[PDB]
């Protein structure tokens, strides 16, 4: 198992939750988004980091690295926390603190 | 990240390393402003952990990094440790980040935003490159 | 937010 | 939700490194596979007093984190990362009871947690994840200590990185 000194990046496609269920079944909830199975994978030590997509010229946090393949299989999608489902909670937390 | 590539140094300026007090990296996070980091609930961050901002090479002793203390941890109460659903925690910094070329914030979406299936996005981190 | 001062460069664009 | 640490005070890795489970009592006994009754293969997990340090294990979580915390549901397995022949589960088996055995099948969320106890850690089994856990203890038979559900009588281990 090889731990990089230097920050890594990978481009990867989003999946629909219905298509993600082919891989992970009923584990996939509304507050998750899958990405990958495209020849790249998030792996141990990436947890908590970002999945970003361009909106209107700016990088936007779409996912938070969460869970997936115990082997970081590049033919299985990673599972990320879906930020759209959680951002009302983020904004109320900031506004109250 | 397996089968990724090295980033351009400083090109993901919201990417932080969550380190315990002895220096080991255990999780990533994203700055959303000078005072707040978004990370995963399962990371179990405590106020004794350190937010490291502005890092590219974790083996370098010469980068301009910021070691930021944590005032309070706000784990989403709906986080479910059996299903891993609602996997989000906010860290409120006791020492604000100083934004720079290499340190700055990611945008948050609107709750209504549509990120369509098939869209090419990007993930970053210092996770294993081989299992 | 979301516009790095140092623009990321990704293979294949 | 504390970080699980090895005998060097270093965090235990998620799958990448293998560890000896070193019992704080039962002197220098070590993990081995043994037969219950007379099956073809030895598949029961035991502490054998004739084995030091014993077969090392790996701890596996589907979370993309590089360390194990006490709150994580784990698979526990013998052998290298590449093999799945050595995955722990709890199987009804006379005369042991609910015996720890290796199985040829693995679930996403394993049934075990590693919890602080005395000077080290115990293995706790969660047959239903949202319900109470059951301590893993020892049933003495045939010169071996069979790992088994023995709620309230946990086997206490220190965790020593294999290097």
């Amino acid at each position: 198992a090889n731990t990089p000194d230097r920050l890594q990046q990978a481009s990867l496609p989003l999946l629909s939750n219905t298509n993600c269920k082919k891989y992970w079944g009923t584990k996939i909830k509304d507050a998750m988004i899958c990405a990958g199975a495209s020849g790249v994978s998030s792996c141990m030590g990436d947890s908590g980091g970002p999945l970003v997509c361009k909106k209107n010229g700016a990088w936007t946090l779409v996912g938070i690295v969460s869970w997936g393949s115990s082997t970081c299989s590049t033919s299985t999608p990673g599972v990320y926390a879906r930020v759209t489902a959680l951002v009302n909670w983020v904004q109320q937390t900031l506004a109250a603190n | 990240i397996v089968n990724g590539e090295e980033a351009v140094p400083g090109s993901w300026p919201w990417q932080v390393s969550l380190q315990d007090k002895t220096g080991f990296h255990f999780c990533g996070g994203s700055l959303i402003n000078e005072n707040w980091v978004v990370t995963a609930a399962h990371c179990g961050v405590t106020t004794s952990d350190v937010v490291v901002a502005g890092e590219f090479d974790q083996g370098s002793s010469s980068e301009k990094i910021q070691k930021l203390k944590i005032a309070k941890v706000f784990k989403n109460s709906k986080y479910n440790s059996l299903t891993i659903n609602n996997d989000i925690t906010l860290l409120k910094l006791s020492t604000a980040a100083s934004f720079s070329q290499t340190v700055s914030a990611v945008c948050l979406p609107s709750a209504s935003d549509d990120f369509a299936a098939g869209t090419t996005c990007v993930t970053t981190g210092w996770g294993l490159t081989r299992y | 937010c979301g516009v790095p001062a140092i623009q990321p460069v990704l293979s294949g664009l | 939700s504390s970080v699980v640490v090895d005998t060097n005070g270093q965090p235990v890795s998620n799958g990448a490194d293998a560890y000896y489970l070193v019992p704080v009592s039962h002197g220098h006994a070590g993990l081995a596979l043994a037969k219950i009754g007379n099956e073809a293969e030895p598949r029961a997990v035991v502490l054998d007093p004739h084995h030091r340090p014993g077969l090392p294990v790996r701890f596996e979580s589907p979370l993309f984190i590089n360390i194990i915390k006490e709150s994580y549901f784990l698979n526990i397995k013998f052998g290298p990362s590449s093999s799945d022949s050595g995955v722990w589960d709890v199987i009804q088996q006379d005369p042991i009871g609910l015996a720890v055995k290796v199985t040829d099948t693995k679930s996403l969320l394993g049934p075990f947690k590693v919890e602080k106890e005395g000077e080290g850690y115990k293995i706790v089994y969660y047959p239903e994840r949202g319900q109470t856990g059951l301590d893993i203890g020892l049933v003495h038979r045939n010169d071996k200590y069979y790992l088994a559900v023995k709620d309230g009588e946990p086997c206490v281990f220190k965790i020593r990185k294999a290097t």
